[PDB]
RNA sequence: GAACCGACUAAUGUUGAAAAAUUAGCGGAUGACUUGUGGCUGGGGGUGAAAGGCCAAUCAACUAUUUAGCACACGGCGGGUGCUAACGUCCGUCGAAGAUGAAGGAACUAGGCAAAAUGGUGAUACCAGCUGGCUGCAACUGUUUAUUAAAAACACAGCACUGUGCAAACACGAAAGUGGACGUAUACGGUGUGACGCCUGCCCGGUGCCGGCGGUAAACGGCCUAAGGUAGCGAAAUUCCUUGUCGGGUAAGUUCCGACCUGCACGAAUGGCGUAAUGAUGGCCAGGCUGUCUCCACCCGAGACUCAGUGAAAUUGAACUCGCUGUGAAGAUGCAGUGUACCCGCGGCAAGACGGAAAGACCCCGUGAACCUUUACUAUAGCUUGACUGUCUGGUGGGUAGUUUGACUGGGGCGGUCUCCUCCUAAAGAGUAACGGAGGAACGGAUAAAAGGUACUCCGGGGAUAACAGGCUGAUACCGCCCAAGAGUUCAUAUCGACGGCGGUGUUUGGCACCUCGAUGUCGGCUCAUCACAUCCUGGGGCUGAAGUAGGUCCCAAGGGUAUGGCUGUUCGCCAUUUAAAGUGGUACGCGAGCUGGGUUUAGAACGUCGUGAGACAGUUCGGUCCCUAUCUGCC
RNA sequence: CGCGCGCAACCA
């Protein structure tokens, strides 16, 4: 189902801090409120 | 002209196990700075 | 008066005995 | 511990 | 306790995470010969503290 | 399983054949494949199954002093501090001792690495699975750090939350517009988790977010309080103590497997617990097999060696370039004393020339640099609020940027200190230092306005200042000796020897900061040793609390000898079984221009932990490039 | 044994 069109999706937390606000950490760290890769609050925040 | 292993019954270094270019060599021949020389009558190759 | 063991030189005078 | 570093002058 | 009854052995701390700890004989052990009991301490990084600690441990064991 | 695509191990190569290859093996090989041609995406930008990867061999783009870089050194005398230690530090003053003189068959090793072996169909060459058992982790096929890291990391199907009603949210765009999507909530974006099975407990006090004081945790989080950790699991990728305790396995098991629970510091979608299959995945055991090893031997080729032709290179102050002991900016071919040595090649070896290769990467320093970071400060794009898309305006705003984040300091950090007063230090005028001894009431003020991380790092410097080794020292350490209260039935001294004292050694832990930061490579193993004697055995004695046997202890003695395995990276240690004994030390804790790279000590990743976070941890765990053709000394 | 039974106890 990569046939369907959709490429793989890298989680923000997997990335480096320069790549995504969630990025960075030794081991698995996430002391950030969930945001888009452009720093917009992801859970709950309306538009 | 015999090498140390033939002439002086020197133990060969490991035939495998990472040992590089150094199978039947005499190993070390002296100490460090203190004597700063090879002692006379050191067991080495030749005849 | 002696300084404690494995202690560097400064940081005040030692303790009495 | 050191607690003696103080001194005045005249 | 009599100090001659037991002996004190010093050696190197396992997992020597640096050029200093690679060399230093900070790790200690007391064998209480007649009882045969052994204690050791490499918790501290100074040998002197370690020795004291292990002596305390030894005493506790004896008790 | 070929092509093709890859790149796990290996040895070679490391002035290469090659600015990442070689041969031997190894993985995928109808697909999330691979490839050709052309096009597009541009630098704070792209792209990234995410490694900070890749984007043309290039990629995180006296005093004062935010002042300590007017550094003093020694010797004398008066001191402080230290050990009335230091070639230490801070002021004032001019008895008796030491280190160059075939058979076996994993016993290898960190590890069966490498070999050997297995190999086909239902096999004589080439060709062509080693197999099985226990277990961690990850479901899986895939992807990843071009050029040290292929994995447990990323992706993954699946699950959940959340946004989004279409001119969608969101993204790129000063804007137009484009993507979303020619889709339209069974669709699309973002975030987390990660097949499947059983499940996913409590807390809304905090920080978010949503609604207007409430609500929300598969939001960030936590388990007298907001609530006190539920199921499950548990010395674990987490358990410091610890090699926990017991059991299994073994002759012996720091590893492994099963339990226990005392969880330093597990735990439920930064998921918990199971889990068949799969893995160049981690750990352990077994059979087979073997030169891995006991312990190497022979042979076959390619070099090496000699001749002929050609003909480099790093390096290089100059050299008429010895050993030792001392000295010395403190480890000497060059100094003193001394011993030795005809002159000159060649083949070798590699102990020294603190050898060559990199103006150390470690450490510190700089009122350096960069990135990253956040509730550091100041801004600001964007988003939002109103008043009159525009102007103004409040909020929000690491999304982005410019910065910031003191000094002293027996290296720095951490702790403490910083201004003023009094006393002592202070050596009978005044003054006079130390993270000196006692007490009291960033204080010459860098801005109005400021935390951090960097192991992704970088530059300039420093042996001005640390880690290694040397040196000085010897508190500690080790080894003696003196005194003898006693123990030893009696009896101090056969053997011990308290309370105390005096040394020696350089020998541990230290102190110092003298040597080196225009690099002196670090534990352990291996290969080689060599010296000391403070002798473990063997030799010779004395005393014995010595019947003998066997010891104990002391003296003399260094000629020779002085273990294999299990466990662990270990030294050490424990155990097994030996042995006449399994010496203790020095030798840059001998020996990496001799080997290894298991430990440590980069870049990946994870767990526990701390941190809001970046990240960090003398905590752990998996992965992780070891270069040098020898001029001189030395030696054969 | 530093700083408040807790924390820290570091870099090589
Ligand atoms: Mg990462
Ligand atoms: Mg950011
Ligand atoms: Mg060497
Ligand atoms: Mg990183
Ligand atoms: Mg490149
Ligand atoms: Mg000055
Ligand atoms: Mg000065
Ligand atoms: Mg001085
Ligand atoms: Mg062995
Ligand atoms: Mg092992
Ligand atoms: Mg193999
Ligand atoms: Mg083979
Ligand atoms: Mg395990
Ligand atoms: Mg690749
Ligand atoms: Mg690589
Ligand atoms: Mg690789
Ligand atoms: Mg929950
Ligand atoms: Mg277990
Ligand atoms: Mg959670
Ligand atoms: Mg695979
Ligand atoms: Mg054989
Ligand atoms: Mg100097
Ligand atoms: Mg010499
Ligand atoms: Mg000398
Ligand atoms: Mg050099
Ligand atoms: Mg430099
Ligand atoms: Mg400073
Ligand atoms: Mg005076
Ligand atoms: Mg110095
Ligand atoms: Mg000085
Ligand atoms: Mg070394
Ligand atoms: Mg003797
Ligand atoms: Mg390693
Ligand atoms: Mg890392």
């Amino acid at each position: 189902a990569r046939w369907r069109g959709v490429r793989p999706t890298v989680r923000g937390t997997a990335m480096n801090p320069v790549d995504h606000p969630h990025g960075g950490g030794e081991g698995r760290n996430f002391g950030k409120h969930p945001v888009t890769p452009w720093g917009v609050q992801t859970k709950g925040k309306k538009t | 002209f015999a090498g140390t292993v033939k002439r002086w019954n020197f133990r060969t270094q490991d035939a495998t196990h990472g040992n590089s270019l150094s199978h039947r060599v005499p190993g070390s021949i002296g100490q460090n700075q203190t004597p700063g020389k090879v002692f006379k009558g050191k067991k080495m190759a030749g005849q | 008066t002696e300084k404690p063991l494995a202690v560097r030189m400064g940081k005040g005078k030692g303790n009495v005995e | 511990s050191t607690r003696n570093g103080r001194d005045s002058e005249a | 306790i009599n100090p001659a009854d037991l002996r004190i052995d010093v050696y190197r701390t396992s997992g020597a995470g640096g050029q200093h700890v690679n060399r230093t004989e900070s790790a200690v052990r007391i064998t209480h010969i007649p009882t045969g009991i052994v204690t050791q301490c490499q918790n501290d990084r100074s040998q002197h503290k370690n020795k004291d600690q292990a002596m305390k441990q030894m005493k506790a064991k004896l008790y």
